């Protein structure tokens, strides 16, 4: 489970790069979430396409065996929910 | 109104997550050590409902489970310290729901020296 | 079609508006209320009428009901319907049910916290015959006596599919109408106190609301209640009762009878509904009932000529016999502080014209009835009534509505209902009585009934004095015999004053309120006469009517019989007749009995007291034989808990032979016997051969009512002899007549008491009863002499008084004085659930004959909880509670729904807590299943024999093991082998092997089955009946199994099987085919596929092309390629998922992996998630604790899992937390509905 380009910055509203490759296949058990400088950790795409909660609805894609303005400053890491033992992911970095 | 928390020290090298707002037993909760620099790893799910733990190879020797069901809280006890790093989190017992991962944990200092 | 209903002081009777509760500040009672909602904060308002009686209860065929109680009192309270079917969860009652505790909440509810939900099934609900609604009523079941006693009965009403129907809201009314007696002495609060007979809870007319609207109907859901017998005779002053179909004068109640009975009103203006039995204490039985408006040939004329009148009447106009020692003397003797036999008493006499200065013709037999009164509907009776007496009297019938004066319609003074009003003596008063329809019978019911009038200045001591006569009201020698039951009691008659004077030899001593000159004038007496003075003489198949009346003093209710006849009742022979106090009933008979015969009361103490009279008639395609004994028994009325005395009893029992020594021992299907006679079933038009002997101490008799001797000896009239002295031995020979048997409109097979008659009342108490079956046309046949089609059980409902069954002397056993541990309320002889043999199958219909014998208490009240039965005589009404009076011996058919444990109680509250109670077991024919004993579940160590040979040890006869010695084997001839299930159990098979031992075959050939409940109370399976004892065939070989099967399936714990003939050496492999007590056992479908693919559904399932693992297919043993299903991905998050449509009780799970290829896959670990709804869980916690259930070891071996306490749930998650290899399942669900 890595991350490409793992590093790729932008700013606010147009089209950068974050996307996760898996070692396998996962089928469907991938996620994407967000990190605060801080330690405020959230979530946001989870089960592929699928829309969140107390999280807007811009953010999304998925397909074998692959997938993916306001505070842009975080480090995305991909979730990988298909067997034990579980992983997170590489990285990709961002500053503005 | 799902929270997580966790207790806000350190220690020389070489010694020995409360929720409110749900069910506390009928959800897996997993521990996380986040090395610096690095990314988010993984430890093990801890079933505070009975007990059924699936722990990672890495922390396979540091990574004990216990937990206590009238208090709502769940611990993680480790021995023998390396010279540290920054970082729990919820899943569901059942697939389908959407209670995985939902909340983060509240982040612990950690450090491993003697100053 | 789901009605909701959410059910939940004091009070002085009198004073209504104390129901505000809801709402005005100006005994301890508990009693149902109602509410608004589900959040059990709000009252509703309650009608006036209602007063203490529960929410009344509406619903209908297919509907559900769903109440939800809670408790809000000092004590606990359940909620125990009537007349419906529910599931356990909802009886309300606590008894060895042997039931989850999950399912006992039920049983007791404590403050606070139950709904109950019933189900009302098509066979619960009326037929066309019955009333449009039946009326049936719910209670606490807690403490039966307290429950009632305290406020705690509501109305339950059941109508056919049709409620929804526009009724014309000016009509309908119908209020129910509780009769409940409370004992405020002897309810939940307490420390006598005394004993209230109210009307919905009110006494002394206090009931408001009660108004009905005039040229309308108005329907009446009758519930009588009550903790012990008494019984009520109701009437309403203008009007007339219809029931069933009957044209009805009073209501014949008792405790938990049931009705729904109508009238109708004619006319305006108020009228006192009343109880009328003599007892003043009943007298708060009394409402006002106020009629008013809402919104929107040729007929003859008979002229009767009849004067009250004085005259000397005796009582017995032949001398008795002055021995006084025997009671005889006082009643009718002359000397010293006692008068005799000449009473001075006023009578109605009729004349011939109106000059009344000559009289009409008197006729012995019908001695002291006024002249009969005969009246077609139409006609108009003139009764010209002249006095000649000396206290002013008046004629008056009860009856009739339209009784006015003659020519005039107004009436002389302030006289409210012509009733009160005397006729002065000296004066003539013209009577106007005109018979219109209203008065008369209903096409259904007879062509006559029997009526009566009566002076009613002070009805009291006017009747008393003698003022009686009979009035028939019919429809569109002549009229004759005519019977009047009458206790005279001379304590109260006018002229108790003038007869001490000429019959006493000094007026001086008064003493007035002793208690034997008092109790020696109360003449016991048929028409007039008494200890058999009325003789009446009747030919040989003359076909007579008889015109019956209860008139008199008497309180009690009187069950009256002729002997070895059999009268047409309700279109339908019987041979008791149960008469209410003021009531009247038409019977019809052909003497078809040479003989003399003795008409009397059965009714204990009126009988010995006086109350006989003689009969004397005489004139003017098998052959079923049944060896049958009376033999003597030691009897413990009930072993199980509760300080064990023995009682020596004698019984009926069945023999094979003349030769009176091979006894045709009973099991099974006559287990539940008792006390009672074997079953003597026959058909009609064949011929029924009875050899009796006689042991026992004693004198006894074989008489039934039905033993019909024929015309031999004519010199004269005879007493049948009888009379089987203690060790003769008489035989009775009597062909079967088709009145004996049922009408073309009963049930296949009627139902006839049979016992000794030799002291009537005391030796029933000491044990001689039994069942005379008289079953119909070809029915009942084989070598069996039964009808097999039906399960038929017979249950006599009685109180044994130990104190009077004659071996009481005999019973100095106990060591050197209240007799209420001498008395046990016992149906059959068992007392407190310890009746046994009540096993029946699913779903079968039963035939129950039930019977009451004795004293006047045992006006038992009879329900089955849960069921409900059907009773027949001309017409079918359902019902759900039968109110059994002595001498009678009803026969009902009811079909057992829902499987368990089930009750029979009599809902006399009293008799209940004293025992009167038993269960039955309704198991599924369709759970059959391994016990365990091939699977191991049974553990080695309960199999046990008696001898081994050697190393052929017991714990190796199971089923299909192998190798070289792989069984038990024993070289003794008598042998056994013993298997202890650890539990009562259920079997309903059993299959049997036997080795090979190098090159023999060793097997039983010819085996018999022992069982026992405790350890060493083996009894012998003779299943079937076939003879002495079931002789079974084993085996051929080695290989074969032999499944013979338990068809009156074994209820035991420790089961012991005796070889009898074997092939060189009894050898034994063996499995037990059962199914635990409540029947949860069984597949709910995978291997049957009875769980159609798509309500099997999982996470995901993995596919490429070739395999295609989806749940469908995960189905325990099916073959083949790709048998199983795979998730998609291996994860411990990962659930399977069944939709079983309903709610279900899961009682655990089998489970298996799968073989492909060669890499094994199987699951070590899972865990159950479950759920009502599909979109909300819950793991089945334990002890604190989610469980974690063990897995398979290999990915062939299925193994059992029971779920303990089991869950219920209709949704069903299994969630596989550790594996091995792969992730791969094939599984049962054990359980039930
Ligand atoms: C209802 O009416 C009863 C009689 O009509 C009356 O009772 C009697 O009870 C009292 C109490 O022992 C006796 O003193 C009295 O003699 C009785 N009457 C008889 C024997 O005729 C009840 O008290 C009345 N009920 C109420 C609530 O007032
Ligand atoms: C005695 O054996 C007979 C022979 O099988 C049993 O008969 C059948 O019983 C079933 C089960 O209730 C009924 O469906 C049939 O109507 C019976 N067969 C016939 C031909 O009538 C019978 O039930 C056994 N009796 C007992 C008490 O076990
Ligand atoms: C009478 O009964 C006794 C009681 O057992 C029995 O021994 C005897 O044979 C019977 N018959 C006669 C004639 O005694
Ligand atoms: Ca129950
Ligand atoms: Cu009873
Ligand atoms: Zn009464």
């Amino acid at each position: 489970m890595t991350q490409s380009p793992s590093s790729l910055s932008a700013s606010l509203g147009e089209r950068v790069s974050l996307t996760c490759r898996a070692s396998q296949e996962i089928s469907g058990y991938l996620s994407w979430l967000q990190q605060k400088p801080d330690g405020t950790i959230k979530r946001l795409i989870y089960a592929a396409s699928t829309l969140d909660s107390s999280v807007p609805k811009r953010f999304g894609s998925r397909s074998g065996s692959d997938y993916s303005d306001s505070e842009d400053f975080a480090v995305y890491y991909c979730l990988q929910y298909a067997s034990y033992p579980y992983t997170f992911g590489g990285g990709t970095k961002v500053e503005i | 109104q799902v929270q997580l928390q966790q207790s806000g020290e350190l220690m020389k090298p070489g010694a020995s997550c409360k929720a409110t707002g749900y069910t506390f037993s009928s959800y897996w909760i997993e521990w996380v050590k986040q090395r610096p620099g690095h990314g988010l790893e993984w430890i093990g799910e801890i079933l505070p409902g009975s007990g059924s733990t699936n722990y990672n190879e890495r922390f396979k020797g540091k990574a004990s489970f216990t937990a206590d069901s009238s208090s709502n809280t769940a611990y993680m006890q480790l021995s023998s310290l390396t010279s540290s790093a920054v970082y729990c989190t919820r899943t569901s017992y059942y697939f389908g729901s959407s209670y995985d991962f939902d909340v983060w944990g509240a982040g612990t200092t950690v450090t491993v020296s003697s100053a | 079609a789901i009605r909701r209903y959410y059910l939940g002081l004091s009070w002085d009777y009198r004073q209504s508006e104390l129901l505000r509760e809801l709402h005005d500040t100006r005994y301890k009672k508990t009693v149902f209320v109602e509410f608004t909602d589900q959040l059990f904060s709000v009252a509703r308002p309650r009608p006036p009428w209602m007063g203490l009686l529960g929410p009344t209860i509406q619903a209908e065929v297919y509907d559900t009901v769903v109440v939800t109680l809670k408790n809000m009192a000092s004590h606990p309270v359940s909620l125990h319907a009537v007349g419906v079917s529910f599931w356990k969860s909802s009886e309300g009652a606590e008894y060895e049910d042997h039931t989850s505790q999950r399912e006992k909440e039920d049983d007791k509810v404590l403050p606070g916290k139950q709904t109950y939900v019933w189900q009302v099934l098509k066979e619960n609900g009326p037929t066309a015959s019955d009333p449009p609604c039946l009326t049936y009523s719910y209670l606490s079941h807690v403490d039966l006596v307290k429950d009632l006693n305290s406020g705690l009965i509501g109305a339950l009403l059941v109508c056919r599919e049709g409620s929804l129907t526009r009724e014309r809201t000016q009509n309908l009314h119908e209020f129910v109408l509780l009769f409940a007696v409370f004992d405020e002495g002897k309810s939940w609060h307490s420390a006598a106190q005394p004993a209230m007979h109210t009307v919905n809870g009110y006494v002394n007319r206090s009931l408001p609301g009660l108004i009905g609207c005039h040229k309308k109907s108005v329907y009446w859901h009758v519930i009588g209640m009550g903790t012990s017998p008494e019984v009520h005779s109701i009437f309403l002053e203008g009007h007339t009762f219809l029931v069933r179909h009957h044209r009805q004068a009073s209501l014949e109640i008792s405790p938990l009878t049931f009705l729904t009975a109508q009238t109708f009103l004619m006319d305006l203006g108020q009228f006192l509904l009343f109880c009328h039995i003599s007892s003043h204490h009943h007298g708060g039985m009394e409402a006002h009932v106020r009629v008013e408006s809402c919104a929107e040939k040729h007929p003859k004329t008979w002229v009767h000529y009849i004067a009250a009148e004085e005259e000397d009447w005796d009582y017995a106009p032949l001398v008795l016999a002055p021995d006084d020692r025997s009671y005889k003397s006082q009643y009718l003797n002359n000397g010293p502080q006692r008068i005799g036999r000449k009473y001075k008493k006023v009578r109605f006499m009729a004349y011939t014209d109106e000059t009344f200065k000559t009289r009409e013709a008197i006729q012995h037999e019908s001695g002291i009835l006024g002249p009969l009164l005969y009246g077609e509907v139409g006609d108009t009776l003139l009764i010209i009534f002249k006095n000649q007496a000396s206290r002013p009297y008046n004629i008056y019938p009860h009856g009739i509505t339209d009784v006015r004066p003659l020519y005039s319609r107004r009436l002389p003074k302030g006289v409210k209902h012509l009733k009160d009003f005397p006729i002065l003596p000296g004066e003539i008063f013209k009577y106007k009585w005109t018979v219109t329809v209203e008065d008369g019978p209903t096409k259904s019911d007879p062509r006559c009934l029997t009526r009566y009038y009566s002076s009613f200045v002070n009805m009291e001591r006017d009747l008393a004095s003698g003022l009686i006569g009979p009035l028939l009201i019919c429809y569109k020698s002549d009229k004759r015999n005519v019977i009047l039951f009458s206790v005279f009691d001379e304590n109260r008659s006018w002229y108790l004053t003038e007869n001490i004077q000429r019959f006493l030899p000094n007026p001086a001593g008064v003493q007035l309120e002793d208690p034997e000159f008092q109790a020696s004038n109360i003449m016991h007496s048929i028409n007039g006469y008494v200890f058999d003075s009325l003789q009446l003489s009747v030919c040989l198949h003359e076909v007579a009517y008889w015109y019956i009346l209860s008139i008199g003093a008497q309180t009690d209710f009187l069950s009256v019989f002729f002997s070895g006849y059999t009268f047409k009742h309700k279109m339908v022979y019987e041979d008791t007749l149960t008469l209410f106090p003021f009531s009247g009933e038409t019977v019809f008979m052909s003497m078809e009995n040479p003989g003399l015969w003795i008409l009397g009361c059965h009714n204990s103490d009126f009988r010995n007291r006086g109350m006989t009279a003689l009969l004397k008639v005489s004139s003017c395609k098998r052959t079923r034989h049944y060896f049958i004994a009376a033999v003597e028994q030691l009897w413990d009325y009930g072993m199980s808990e509760s300080p064990v005395p023995r009682f020596k009893k004698v019984v009926f029992r069945e023999f094979a032979d003349g030769s009176f020594t091979q006894p045709s021992y009973r099991g099974e299907l006559n287990k539940h016997l008792g006390l009672l006679g074997p079953y003597i079933r026959a058909e009609v038009e064949d011929n029924i051969m009875v050899t009796f002997k006689n042991q026992a101490s004693r004198p006894y008799s074989f008489y039934s009512s039905l033993i019909s001797y024929p015309d031999d000896q004519e010199q004269g009239a005879e007493p049948r002899h009888n009379f089987v002295q203690p060790n003769e031995t008489r035989t009775y020979f009597w062909k079967v007549q088709h009145h004996m048997a049922p009408t073309e409109d009963e049930f296949d097979c009627k139902a006839w008491a049979y016992f000794s008659d030799v002291d009537l009342e005391k030796d029933v108490h000491s044990g001689l009863i039994g069942p005379l079956l008289i079953c119909r046309a070809n029915t009942l046949n084989a070598a069996h002499g039964r009808q097999v089609t039906v399960q038929e059980f017979a249950l006599f409902f009685t109180i044994f008084d130990e104190t009077k069954s004659w071996y009481f002397t005999e019973n100095v056993e106990r060591n050197c004085t209240l007799k209420e541990n001498y008395r046990f309320h016992a149906i059959n002889g068992y007392v407190m659930d310890t009746l046994p043999g009540l096993v029946m199958a699913q779903n079968q219909r039963i035939r129950w004959y039930l019977l009451s014998m004795g004293s006047n208490e045992n006006i038992h009240s009879i329900h089955f909880s849960g069921h409900v039965f059907s009773v027949r005589k001309k017409e079918e009404y359902k019902m759900a509670v039968y109110n059994l009076y002595p001498g009678v011996f009803e026969t009902v058919e009811m079909l057992p729904s829902k499987v368990g444990i089930w009750r029979i109680e009599c809902l006399i509250g009293e008799h209940l807590q004293a025992g009167m109670s038993t269960t039955f077991l309704v198991y599924s024919k369709k759970c059959q299943t391994p016990l365990g004993m091939a699977s191991g579940h049974i553990r080695d160590f309960q199999i046990t024999a008696s001898g081994q040979y050697g190393q052929w040890a017991p714990k190796l006869a199971r089923l299909h093991y192998s190798g070289s010695i792989n069984a038990w084997s024993t070289k003794e001839p008598f042998s056994w082998i013993k298997v202890d299930l650890l539990a009562p159990m259920i079997i309903h098979g059993i299959k049997t092997q036997g080795a090979r031992q190098k090159f023999s075959s060793l097997y039983i050939s010819q085996f018999i089955i022992m069982y026992s409940l405790d350890g060493k109370k083996w009894q012998t399976y003779r299943g079937n009946s076939t003879g002495t004892l079931m002789v079974f065939f084993g085996n051929v070989d080695s290989s074969g199994i032999k499944h013979n099967i338990f068809n009156p399936p074994i209820i035991a714990r420790y089961i012991r099987l005796h070889p009898t003939h074997y092939s060189i050496r009894s050898t034994l492999r063996m499995e037990l085919m059962g199914c635990d007590l409540n029947s949860c056992s069984m597949p709910l479908g995978m291997e049957s596929k009875a769980i159609s693919d798509a309500q099997i559904t999982a996470s995901s399932y993995f596919t490429n092309m070739f395999a295609t693992w989806s749940p469908s297919k995960a189905r325990l043993h099916l073959q083949g390629r790709s048998n199983a299903w795979r998730p998609q991905v291996n994860n411990p998050k990962e659930w399977l998922q069944v939709d079983f449509q309903k709610t279900m009780k899961v009682t655990g799970v089998t489970t298996q992996g799968v073989k492909s290829l060669l890499t094994s896959m199987y699951v070590k670990e899972f865990l159950i998630s479950s759920s009502q709804d599909g979109h909300q869980w819950t793991l089945f916690f334990q002890n604190g604790k989610v469980k974690v259930f063990q897995g398979n070891q290999d990915s062939f071996t299925p193994v059992v899992n029971s779920l303990d306490p089991p869950l219920l749930t209709r949704y069903l998650r299994i969630h596989p937390q550790s594996w091995v290899h792969q992730i791969a399942l094939r599984m049962e669900v054990l359980g039930c509905e």
